[PDB]
């Protein structure tokens, strides 16, 4: 799994990934992406789910959609606020 | 003419396109130059035109040493004459 | 931006309009006199908003930049510097923005020594004088107040869309016969 | 006392000084030959 | 001999290339053959020229292409299996081939193709741009590389293409002659004419009805791939698919949405491939054929 | 309401809240806030240079009212006496270290104050 | 007709080999005749219904491909009327592919009715196909006998 | 015919071809839009453009409806203001709130207008549309949901470009603009995409996360990555440099920038020379003072007989570095400025006319029949190639004779040989009474043909042929006459008159001005002495005995002729990195040093030297004309005009690394490995 390759490369988005998480914590200066990794995947019955990140608003981020219908089923989704990602619970 | 290439390193012509001042270079050099390059094939004989441009005869010899030739409302017997000086002086210089 | 035509005839404004032709001083002028004088005949002898030609101009240090205040004991670089005068013209990522931009003037200074401390990585100028570009309604303050200062300066006339015919109906077009060859 | 990596990284960020080759190396007529340090792969070349 | 699907229906499919995913109607098919083989006139090639093939699996359609531009222009085709500049050079010098069209990347032993041709004449590296090429061998006057790299001395598939004009064109194909030799397989020659009666026992003893679509999996230079390959499908109009370098998995994907098609297995690609993942793909194979 | 030093919050699942928006930045009267942001590897829009110039910046609390969520916050600590010029210029790591240490009383007062609107 | 991009399916990637039979390139000869020389582009539809005939009663992707190939026009053309126009299947369906109309003529008519008749005989639900590839349901929009409400479509055909 | 029309009570008067939009932008008042673009098709789906019309009692697009007599059209009006607060909250209606993570928060057109013109509060309260994102690549970063389906995206990657993958697939609110499969959008004018969507649905992808525009300070500049030659925008904050853009300029750029203009600036950012360094023998680089490169590079000069000392021109070369070179060679003696043999171009600098194309960026959009030999204009020139694409539509037939480059518009591929061109010069080609029937033919050269070994011969053919063909008519007052090049330092060298023939077969002292392409070892013999002035450590700076750092195009002041005869003035706008110095400058300081000192000490008495030189250099932004193209074109009796039995083809194997700054850049290499091998074929595109 070669960071550079071109098929990790179309996966992440034409960014060099960091499996470990590690260097983050160096670039930017804190350990939020160890520590989001962990939440793991939410299931959602609708196609579209609703985040705030939080129980109400203005207590959160701005309320934003995603859409959880994706063209390849149970492809999970990440907020862009927050790094939650959310996937359709298929059945 | 036929000298040019041993005597000077070289040879630029810079004048105006659309100038009486600059009429007689103008049809010497859309004249001669066919001649000249024959004459000499690898020597350069640059040619810049620019409007309302001194008519002037750039001659370069060796060691970066250049003389400039005002070549104003000359008819194509001087320009030939002014030439043929600047041919000829290479000794001189050098 | 534009005033009418020939509205202004005053003998201030022509000077203004009028570029000076340089006179070779320095030794390296005088070696280059050529120069000097095929860029005298060859440059624009005015400079006016309908110009098409960019040309160079350098500082006239003489008894019209007397109004400079940027000479002074700590500072003697300020005066004789070379600016831009050119059109600065909205961003091609939008279209309406909700200050437009390109109904002025910008007069601009190449800026010097640019450096990021060590101590925090924040940016540093070495000079403060080329931070915020100047503004003119019109080229002629533009190149009134360079003069007045003291200051040289290129100017860089704009470039603008060519206005071409549209119409919807363009979008439905008879393409011809088919038996056209 | 590790203001060197901060300082380093800052003025990478901008201007990257190109790393040159150290001690002996080898030599191609007039020519020092050092493989390409682009962590990209020559995907064109290798196949 | 070869026009005769496009006289018929022109639109149907000709063939497809599943490692590199293109397929060519049989228009497709003509005008890129009659590009290779109109490149190949102009820069001079006559009846009986000798071009060496040293492509590897993965350049299906460039070996197709060539192959079938070689026949239209009456040109000899010599496939090399050589994974060492020696045994390059010996091919070199017993053939005394005008072209030689190889892979660039392919790999050989510890080197490349093109590093092995470099080694074998080193005059490329020097020859100026635009000149004609002065080797030892004094015939080998075409190298051509499949790559998308170009090197001095050589000249890439497209660059030798030339796909002639409707109103413009003043080059000339000579008729297709069926007795003029296509490939030369070890030291026997086949003529289009044998392979053309190749084709049709083939076909008689697989049962390979006209609208059986035919698998060819490894190198299609094999002179029984040609037969059962493109050149199947330009006489009968059948239906062919060029696996490539592809794997028994990768090839049953493929060849499950095909039904009762005939496969052509390659030994080296059996070799290769440790076992099926998925038998069912091959459920309704139709048929099998070994090279 | 009581602004006292700049902290920088995170979600309860510890992911940061500050986005790379610059709002902060440009509201910030005294030019006290300078920011630097690169894609994460993971892709998140996060910065990588995150200061603020304690001895430059006038706690008027622009910067929390500009931020739209709740990243930046002036928190209520006022003790940050410093004897070295260098400790006020505060960065990344001493903001979140405060956001760390100050979350609760933070948090319990901006319960009530997005409360009150309701 | 749920998605507006292509789907990611094993059954439809880009391998799937498709071609017309003879009776259908015959069709589409005729078609093209009818229609300007020139202006091939206008039988995109005609040629998508001639696929839907010839296959399980679903468009695809190899087979649009294949007719913007024939038809000379690029292939996001073809993609925009598959996905513009909802008569065409772009997925497999169902042996039965029942169309029950939901416009208020039929809805007053009893349509509701209708439908939860339909979902307890085929043992499932609206829109979703059944675990065996024989029903699948639909709703639609008024499909013209009105007065004849409520009413149904099998196939596109048959009402 | 002009006609009187009212703009809330003021009179104007326009022709009948007028707008409503277009009448308004004329006389001053401004309509907000969303999808009209000036260079694309008319359309009418946002609806943002709705005015009040006296007679019309449905609100009248103004973007798509021409003007009519007598029309009294009230754009202050609470009418009007009601239209556009209306299409506003459609509009801002399931747009979701990305205005802090997305990167157009600052360029926003929407946001602007919605301050502007719409309703400052929302009422719609209910759940948003949700659109899956796209991958396009690595140079446009997708986020469909704020996208407006405005298909200026489709308008342009339709009509600008020749691909064909975009497109509104759907019907409802569920409808979604972009690729039905999943492919990426590798156009080389890519970029453009980014400038034309103007919700930010579509953006800069290398530029995403990195800044905002209220903090960014822009400088106009000319880009050097194409000899084409581009009027651009470079944004800086502070030293660092970052979203170079396009700017208008209709003659040469005509709004669109190339990718490799566009995100190759990259290259400045990493393996940049910061300082003198020397090369022991061994190997080992050690860095040293300006002052010590200067003494022993003068010392060497001196020492070194002016016969065994050679120069490289380099690819960025420019006017006033070219001309300070060749004065110093000048009084060393030294006139040999080519020290490779392998490749010269075969062409001579008297007249500019034989080295410059006749016929302007724009005589495309004249000629009739367009033939190119040894050219590709979608990898070298694109936005030449997008204007070729623009006149064959309109009308223009384009001819190729050598490779069959996947050009955007339908070509007639004539040959790749050399035997077409005789055919041709012959007159029994076909193409030979084209040309006679055709007026105001052109014919566009690629510099390497005439690089080629039988240069001057194919050089010569091309002189025959256009003179015979008519390709250069003193009735028609034409010289279609072209040649595209590939080197602004060649063509800066050309100008100055530099001769690219002088080639010094043994060289002992070489100096390699920035060149980093075609060098070989066996170019540079092994006891000569390298000086290398370069910025970047790629390649050149290998064979440097002595490494002198240099100012990039970002970082110079100078001048630069583009293919055309433009010349144009590139700008500074961060000074050189490190202690690298303008090379004009440290040529003074070498040849003051080796006592041959240059007689100016300023960038003004410099360029007084470059009107000695050739005047028509100071007047910038400006072609002058040449009254000697004929005499400088015409064919001589008893040429050579003997071709070689070869193919032709182009130099450019990979668009995205083509020169030292490319080779250095981060963006150009992932555009490199995501798209060479979905562009590479070798097979022809029939299809275009
Ligand atoms: S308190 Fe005010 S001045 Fe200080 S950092 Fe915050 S916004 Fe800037
Ligand atoms: S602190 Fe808030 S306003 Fe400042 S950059 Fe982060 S998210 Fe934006
Ligand atoms: S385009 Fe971007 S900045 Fe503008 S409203 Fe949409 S999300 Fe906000
Ligand atoms: S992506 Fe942008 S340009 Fe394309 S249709 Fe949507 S809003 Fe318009
Ligand atoms: S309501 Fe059923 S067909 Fe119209
Ligand atoms: S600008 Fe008028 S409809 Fe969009
Ligand atoms: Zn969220």
């Amino acid at each position: 799994l070669n960071p550079y390759s071109y098929e990790a490369l179309k996966e992440n988005h034409w960014l060099v990934s960091d499996s470990s998480k590690k260097n983050s914590e160096w670039t930017h200066k804190s350990n939020a992406e160890q520590l989001i990794a962990k939440v793991p995947i939410i299931y959602v019955d609708s196609n579209i789910v609703r985040c705030i990140g939080g129980t109400e608003i203005n207590a959160g981020h701005p309320q934003v959609y995603i859409q959880l219908d994706t063209r390849k089923h149970g492809t999970p989704q990440t907020c862009k606020y927050c790094g939650l990602r959310y996937a359709k619970k298929m059945d | 003419q036929k000298l040019i290439g041993t005597n000077l390193r070289e040879l630029r012509f810079v004048f105006c396109q659309n100038s009486q001042r600059s009429l007689g270079l103008r049809n010497y050099i859309a004249k001669n130059y066919w001649n000249l390059k024959n004459q000499n094939p690898n020597f350069p004989l640059i040619v810049r035109e620019c409007e309302e441009a001194d008519p002037y005869i750039i001659a370069r010899y060796q060691y970066g040493v250049e003389k400039k030739a005002f070549a104003a409302n000359n008819n194509e017997a001087e320009i030939e004459n002014i030439i043929k000086t600047l041919v000829e002086q290479s000794n001189k210089v050098n | 931006m534009l005033l009418p035509k020939n509205a202004i005839q005053s003998a201030r404004y022509f000077e203004i309009q009028k570029i000076p032709a340089k006179i070779a001083k320095t030794a390296n002028e005088k070696i280059l006199s050529v120069g000097v004088a095929q860029k005298n005949n060859i440059q624009p002898k005015t400079v006016t908003a309908q110009g098409q030609i960019g040309f160079v101009q350098h500082p006239q240090l003489d008894s019209s930049c007397q109004y400079t205040q940027f000479y002074t004991p700590q500072r003697r670089d300020i005066r004789g510097r070379v600016a831009r005068i050119y059109i600065q013209d909205t961003n091609h990522m939008h279209d309406t923005p909700q200050i437009p931009e390109g109904y002025k003037w910008t007069l601009e200074f190449e800026r010097q020594a640019q450096y990021k401390t060590p101590w925090m990585g924040w940016s540093f100028n070495g000079d403060t004088f080329s931070k915020r570009n100047h503004y003119f309604c019109t080229l002629e303050d533009a190149i009134s107040y360079c003069k007045q200062m003291g200051f040289g300066y290129e100017v860089s006339f704009p470039r603008s869309r060519y206005h071409t015919r549209k119409s919807y109906a363009d979008n439905m077009l008879w393409p011809g016969h088919d038996n056209a060859v | 006392l590790n203001r060197m990596r901060f300082i380093t990284a800052q003025r990478d960020r901008s201007r990257a000084p190109w790393q040159s080759p150290k001690g002996e190396g080898v030599f191609q007529g007039k020519k020092l030959i050092v493989a390409s340090n682009s962590p990209f792969i020559d995907d064109m070349s290798i196949r | 001999p070869l026009a005769a699907q496009l006289a018929i229906n022109g639109n149907r499919n000709a063939v497809r290339y599943e490692n590199q995913n293109r397929t060519w109607t049989f228009n497709e098919l003509d005008a890129h053959t009659n590009a290779f083989a109109y490149g190949l006139t102009e820069l001079g090639w006559k009846a009986g020229d000798k071009l060496l093939l040293w492509v590897e699996k993965n350049h299906t359609s460039e070996i197709t292409t060539a192959q079938v531009g070689a026949a239209k222009a009456g040109v000899t085709l010599v496939p090399i299996y050589a994974h060492s500049a020696e045994e390059l050079e010996k091919a070199l010098n017993d053939t005394k081939a005008k072209g030689l069209l190889l892979s660039p990347n392919s790999k050989a032993g510890n080197s490349k193709y093109i590093e092995v041709v470099n080694k074998v004449i080193p005059e490329l590296y020097n020859t100026g741009r635009g000149s004609t090429l002065k080797t030892k061998f004094a015939n080998l006057q075409h190298i051509i590389h499949t790559g998308f790299y170009t090197f001095p001395g050589t000249y890439k598939f497209r660059q030798i293409m030339v796909y002639a004009s409707k109103n413009f064109n003043t080059l000339t194909l000579p008729n297709v002659e069926l007795n003029a030799p296509l490939f030369i397989s070890g030291n026997q020659t086949y003529t289009l004419k044998d392979l053309i009666s190749k084709t049709e026992e083939n076909r008689k003893t697989s049962k390979l009805n006209d609208n059986t679509p035919v698998f060819v999996t490894g190198d299609s230079r094999s002179p029984l791939s040609f037969s059962l390959g493109i050149l199947n499908s330009l006489l009968h109009g059948n239906y062919s698919v060029y696996t490539g370098a592809q794997d028994l998995n990768e090839v049953g994907q493929t060849i499950r949405f095909y039904d009762n098609a005939l496969l052509l297995v390659d030994g080296d690609i059996v070799k290769a491939t440790q076992s099926l993942k998925h038998s069912e793909n091959f459920a309704k194979l139709g048929g099998v054929a070994a090279n | 309401l009581f602004r006292g030093e700049h902290a920088l919050r995170r979600y309860p699942t510890g992911e940061e809240r500050c986005i790379a928006c610059k709002l902060c930045q440009s509201a910030c009267p005294a030019r006290a806030i300078t920011i630097e942001t690169e894609p994460r590897p993971d892709g998140s829009r996060r910065t990588v240079r995150y200061d603020i110039d304690m001895t430059k910046c006038i706690y008027c609390g622009f910067c929390q009212e500009a931020c739209p969520v709740d990243a930046i916050v002036e928190g209520p600590n006022y003790e940050q006496t410093a004897y070295l010029h260098e400790d006020l210029f505060y960065d990344k790591y001493k903001l979140l270290e405060n956001g760390d240490k100050w979350e609760p009383q933070i948090a319990r007062n901006i319960e009530y104050l997005i409360n009150q609107p309701l | 007709s749920r998605l507006a991009a292509h789907r990611k399916n094993d059954d439809n990637s880009d391998s799937v080999p498709f071609e017309f039979t003879p009776e259908n390139y015959k069709e589409i000869e005729k078609i093209l005749a009818k229609y300007p020389l020139k202006q091939k582009r206008s039988a995109v539809m005609p040629l998508l219904y001639l696929v839907q005939e010839q296959n399980n009663n679903w468009v695809p992707l190899s087979a649009m491909k294949k007719i913007a190939k024939l038809l000379e026009m690029p292939e996001i053309d073809v993609y925009e009327v598959a996905t513009f126009y909802t008569m065409y299947n772009r997925e497999p369906v169902g042996k039965f592919h029942l169309q029950i109309c939901g416009t208020t003529p039929c809805q007053l008519c009893g349509s509701r009715e209708i439908t939860k008749a339909i979902e307890e005989y085929t043992q499932t639900k609206l829109g979703h196909t059944s675990a065996d590839g024989k029903w699948t349901l639909e709703e639609v929009e008024c499909l013209g006998a009105c007065s004849n409400a409520p009413m149904i479509q099998v196939n596109n055909k048959w009402v | 015919k002009q006609i009187e029309i009212f703009i809330d009570g003021k009179p104007a008067k326009v022709d009948d071809s007028y707008t409503i939009f277009q009448a308004c932008y004329e006389n001053g008042v401004i309509v907000p839009r969303f999808c009209y673009h000036e260079r694309l098709s008319v359309a009418g789906n946002c609806r943002m453009c709705l005015v009040e019309v006296e007679n019309v009692p449905k609100p009248v697009a103004a973007c798509a409806s021409q003007v009519v007599p007598g029309m009294k059209i009230k754009t202050k009006s609470e009418k009007t203001r009601i239209h556009r607060g209306n299409v506003m909250e459609f509009l801002l209606a399931n747009h979701p709130l990305d205005c802090p993570i997305c990167d157009q928060g600052g360029e926003c057109d929407l946001q602007d207008i919605s301050s502007v013109y719409g309703y400052g509060i929302s009422r719609y309260n209910e759940y948003k549309r949700a659109v899956e994102d796209k991958n396009y690549g690595p140079l446009v970063a997708t986020s469909m949901n704020r996208c407006i389906h405005c298909t200026r995206c489709v308008r342009f990657a339709t009509q600008i470009a020749g691909v064909e993958d975009l497109g509104k697939t759907g019907r409802g609110k569920a409808a979604e603009i972009g690729t039905y499969v999943e492919k990426t959008f590798n156009t080389e004018l890519s970029g453009n995409v980014v400038d034309v969507c103007p919700v930010g649905a579509l953006t800069n992808a290398p530029y995403a996360f990195t800044s905002r525009p209220w903090e960014l300070k822009s400088f106009y500049t000319s880009d050097v990555f194409d000899t084409l030659g581009s009027a651009i925008q470079v944004d800086t904050r502070g030293p660092e440099i970052m979203r170079v853009l396009p700017r208008i300029h209709e003659e040469i750029n005509e709004e669109w920038i190339s990718d490799k203009t566009r995100h190759a600036f990259d290259g400045l950012k990493r393996q940049r020379i910061n300082s003198p360094m020397k090369r022991s023998k061994d190997g080992n680089y050690e860095d040293i003072f300006w002052e010590e490169a200067i003494q022993t590079i003068s010392k060497k000069c001196l020492n070194t007989p002016s016969d065994q000392i050679g120069a490289i021109i380099g690819e960025f070369a420019d006017i006033e570095s070219i001309t300070a070179l060749k004065d110093f060679l000048n009084r060393l003696d030294v006139d040999n400025f080519e020290v490779r043999q392998h490749g010269n171009l075969k062409v001579s600098p008297d007249f500019r006319a034989n080295y410059l194309m006749n016929s302007k960026i724009t005589g495309v959009e004249d000629a009739d029949v367009l033939l190119l030999v040894g050219c590709n204009p979608r990898y070298e020139a694109p936005v030449l190639n997008a204007r070729i694409l623009k006149s064959t539509r309109k009308n223009l037939k384009v001819f190729n004779i050598g490779t069959n480059q996947d050009l955007n518009y339908k070509n007639v591929h004539l040959g790749n040989s050399t035997k077409v061109l005789k055919e041709i010069a012959d007159g029994t080609h076909p193409f030979a009474e084209r040309l006679k029937k055709a007026k105001l033919p052109m014919i566009m050269v690629g510099a390497s043909a005439l690089e080629r070994e039988d240069g001057a011969e194919l050089y010569n053919t091309l002189k025959v042929i256009s003179n015979k063909t008519g390709v250069i008519s003193e009735e028609k007052s034409w010289n279609g006459f072209n040649i595209l090049h590939k080197e602004m330092g060649r063509i800066n060298a050309l100008e100055l008159g530099i001769n690219p023939t002088s080639v010094n077969k043994n060289a002992k002292l070489v100096f390699i001005l920035g060149a980093d392409n075609n060098l070989r070892p066996e170019d540079i013999p092994a006891d000569a002495f390298v000086v290398y002035f370069g910025t970047h450590g790629d390649e050149g700076a290998y064979y440097a005995d002595i490494i002198l750092p240099t100012a990039a195009y970002t970082e110079k002041n100078a001048t630069w002729v583009n293919t055309e005869g433009r010349v144009q003035q590139g700008r500074l706008v961060v000074m050189p990195p490190g202690d690298a110095r303008e090379d004009w400058q440290i040529i003074r300081a070498l040849s003051e040093e080796a006592g041959v000192p240059l007689p100016y000490d300023s960038l003004e008495e410099l360029r007084y030297r470059v009107a000695e030189l050739a005047p028509h250099l100071l007047k910038y932004d400006y072609i002058e004309p040449t009254i000697f193209g004929k005499v400088a074109l015409s064919a001589q009796q008893g040429v050579k005009t003997t071709l070689s039995p070869t193919p032709i083809t182009d130099y450019i194997d990979n668009f995205y690394m083509t020169d030292a700054i490319s080779r250095a850049s981060v963006t150009m290499a992932k555009c490199s490995t995501a798209f060479n091998h979905e562009k590479f074929s070798n097979f022809k595109n029939l299809a275009k």
